[PDB]
């Protein structure tokens, strides 16, 4: 089908700075189509720009649509905290088909922050159930780029852990991540040293947090 | 001085400058690009209707 | 005002059929059609189908053609989307929005866009039985981090279907509380973790209990978290 490619996928700007988003269409489109939407998390999507460059009713004047042909752009002047969202490209065609876009996320705010790493051992009750979960917590870190590698007796882990990231905090605009290593109780009692090694932009060297099984 | 490629032009007009947003500019003023054709003035800058 | 109201969330099983609703208010129904777009977890918006009140003609997406039937009833301005043979990937949030203009030629592209959306119905399809959460404490780290920092948490595991609401000290503690999004385990169940950062000295001074509620199971579990003693 007609494919609309958005750019950049993630854009980080400081509040009060202009932001320019770019959507390129696979084929030429009459300006009568190609509209721009906003999707704040946990809320219904909103229509910002209909047509090509016409603001929808009750939309702040800062939002400005523009562009023609393959390339279409949305420019936000004087970005404000209300504006943090994911923005979506749209087209239309004669037989009704509304091909959307991948989306661009505005990860506004800045000021690199160092993660606080904590490791939580499996609870005894969970061990009685027969499944063991080890938790590594990264607290209040920016930017979102971080890598966690599990080490079980100095052994690199793969495929037995899941990660989860929170949205940017309202107050300090940092991220928090949880990495859960899931093992069987027998496999858990096979080894002794359990560590999570965290690499992040705000750390000169990787941080390792470790604990010994059956030792508190 | 600095000599660049061609993306800008010059126009002779006495019309005032206003605070609005229109992609097309003619010596008389600014016209919507909605309509495919235009009859205002031959001189144009930007995405504009074709003159007839 | 122009407003769209949608049907309640539904939790079907694989191979079943789900019927979704979109009631319209504030604008005459026959003049504009309603189109449906869905958002799979961690995925972008995807158009599915369009129907018009003026013309019953329906255009469906290639991904879901045989399985989708869209109907409209003029009384009382209600649109229905029926999906059959549901599979796991169908789990998503389904929105409805007003689309094309019918009954008049148009020039302004408002009548070629999607302005007034609905709240959206969240449809979860999985074979897992409804099960209450199991809460296991995450011990405050011994040796008390470095100075005056400390972290403790609760582990919520094997809960289905979403959501769970986790609160600390019966809503007294709202600072430093991070509750991570759920991760879908391979069995079809959900696992979640909620943690909070507390002062190191407060460990003895104050008591910390995590309150977990799972509405589908009618289960509320309170699990105190205290430093492991060996
Ligand atoms: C027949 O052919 C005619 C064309 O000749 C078609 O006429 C249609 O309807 C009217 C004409 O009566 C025209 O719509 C115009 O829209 C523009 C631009 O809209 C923008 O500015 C508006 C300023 O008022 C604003 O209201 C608009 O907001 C839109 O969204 C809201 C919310 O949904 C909605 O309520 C509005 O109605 C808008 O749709 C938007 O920001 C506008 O400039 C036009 O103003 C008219 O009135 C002034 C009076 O001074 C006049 O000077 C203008 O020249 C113009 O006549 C008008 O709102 C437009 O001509 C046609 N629009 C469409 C969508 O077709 C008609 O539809 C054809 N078919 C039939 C069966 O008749
Ligand atoms: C936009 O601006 C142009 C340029 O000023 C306007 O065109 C010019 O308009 C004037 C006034 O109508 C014309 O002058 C008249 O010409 C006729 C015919 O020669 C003559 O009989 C009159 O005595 C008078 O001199 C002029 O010819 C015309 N063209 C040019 C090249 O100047 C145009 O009308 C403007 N458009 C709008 C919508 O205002």
């Amino acid at each position: 089908e007609i494919v609309l490619t958005q750019s950049p996928g993630t854009l980080s700007l400081s509040p009060g700075e202009r932001a320019t988003l770019s959507c390129r269409a696979s084929q030429s489109v009459t300006n009568r189509f190609i509209a721009w939407y906003q999707h704040k998390p946990g809320q219904s999507p909103r229509l910002l720009i209909y047509g090509a460059s016409s603001r929808a009713t009750g939309i702040p004047d800062r939002f400005s649509g523009r562009g023609s042909g393959t390339d279409f752009t949305l420019t936000i002047s004087r970005l404000e905290p209300e504006d943090f969202a994911v923005y979506y490209c749209q087209q239309y065609d004669t037989s009704p088909r509304w091909t959307f876009g991948q989306g661009t996320k505005l990860e506004i705010k800045r000021t690199v922050a160092a993660p606080s790493v904590f490791i939580f051992p499996p609870s005894d009750e969970q061990l009685k159930s027969g499944t063991a979960s080890v938790v590594c917590l990264l607290n209040n870190f920016y930017p979102r780029e971080a890598k966690v590698q599990w080490k079980v007796d100095n052994a690199l882990q793969s495929g037995n852990s899941q990660e989860s990231v929170t949205e940017q905090d309202s107050k300090d605009s940092t991220y928090s991540l949880s990495s859960t290593l899931t093992l069987s109780k027998a496999d858990y009692e096979k080894h002794k040293v359990y560590a999570c090694e965290v690499t992040h932009q705000g750390l000169s060297s990787p941080v390792t947090k470790s604990f010994n099984r059956g030792e508190c | 001085f600095k000599i660049r490629s061609g993306k800008s032009s010059i126009m002779r007009s006495d019309a005032p400058i206003g605070k609005c947003n229109s992609e097309c500019i003619t010596p008389n003023g600014s016209i919507p690009n909605d309509k495919p054709f235009q009859n205002v003035n031959r001189i144009t800058y930007g995405a504009c209707p074709r003159y007839v | 005002q122009v407003q769209l109201v949608q049907s309640a969330p539904e939790v079907k099983r694989p191979g079943a059929s789900v019927r979704l609703s979109c009631k319209a208010s504030g604008y005459t129904f026959n003049t504009y059609g309603i189109i449906w777009v869905r958002q799979a977890p961690g995925q972008g918006l995807e158009w599915m189908g369009w129907i018009s009140a003026y013309t019953g003609n329906t255009n469906y997406a290639q991904k879901v053609q045989g399985r989708v039937t869209m109907t409209t009833d003029i009384t009382t301005s209600t649109a229905y989307l029926e999906l059959r043979g549901l599979r796991s990937d169908d789990t998503a949030v389904y929105y409805c929005a007003r689309g094309l203009l019918q009954g008049a030629v148009i020039l302004d592209s408002y009548h070629y866009a999607l302005d007034f959306w609905g709240q959206g119905t969240t449809v979860t399809v999985s074979g897992a039985s409804t099960k209450g959460p199991s809460v296991f404490p995450l011990a405050p780290s011994s040796k008390s981090t470095s100075g005056g920092t400390a972290a403790l948490g609760c582990l919520v595991k094997d809960y289905f279907p979403e959501p769970v609401t986790v609160s600390w000290n019966s809503g007294a503690l709202t600072s430093g509380v991070h509750t991570f999004p759920a991760v879908l385990q391979s069995s079809g169940l959900y696992s979640l973790s909620s943690v909070v950062t507390v002062p190191s000295s407060s460990l003895g001074t104050q008591t910390y209990i995590c309150n977990v509620n799972h509405k589908p199971s009618n289960t509320k579990v309170d699990k105190r978290v205290e430093p492991k003693s060996c």
